[PDB]
């Protein structure tokens, strides 16, 4: 039950990213991009616990 | 700190859920620099 | 042990599995507390 909303740039390698994208510097968040043409496994689902 | 025994009754429970690593106290300064009381 | 009287010592103390806080005081100098990780606006 831990929520993390930090937008700091992930440091994949050892070179510092300094908040900008670069070599071994990827944004921690990706987009699902839900589409009807996608497969059943890739289809969006709403989960309530 | 005096001798003796005393038990602390529960006071509050909050579902805040955030990660905690550091803390700092808060003082009530009075302007009558500044003049403040003595506390420990 | 910290004393306030000038004596103005409000450092950022570390947090751990728990904290025991004691205050010998009169006239309510100590008011409240702040908790967090980076103590800035970036984190909760
Ligand atoms: C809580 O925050 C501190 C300071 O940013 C960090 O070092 C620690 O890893 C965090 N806790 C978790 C479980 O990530």
């Amino acid at each position: 039950f831990e929520r993390d909303i930090s937008t700091e740039i992930y440091q994949a390698g050892n070179k510092p990213c300094n908040g900008v994208a670069g070599f071994n510097c990827y944004f921690p968040l990706r987009s699902y991009s839900f589409r009807p043409t996608y497969g059943v496994g890739h289809q969006p689902y709403r989960v309530v616990v | 700190l005096p001798q003796g025994f005393s038990a602390l009754e529960p006071l509050v429970d909050l579902p805040i859920g955030i990660n905690i690593t550091r803390f700092q106290t808060l003082l009530a300064l009075h302007r009558s620099g500044w003049t403040a009381g003595a506390a420990a | 042990w910290f004393h306030v009287i000038k004596r103005f010592d409000n450092p950022v103390l570390p947090f751990n599995d728990g904290v025991y806080f004691a205050s010998i005081e009169k006239s309510n100098i100590i008011r409240g507390w702040i908790f967090g990780t980076t103590l800035d606006s970036k984190t909760q």
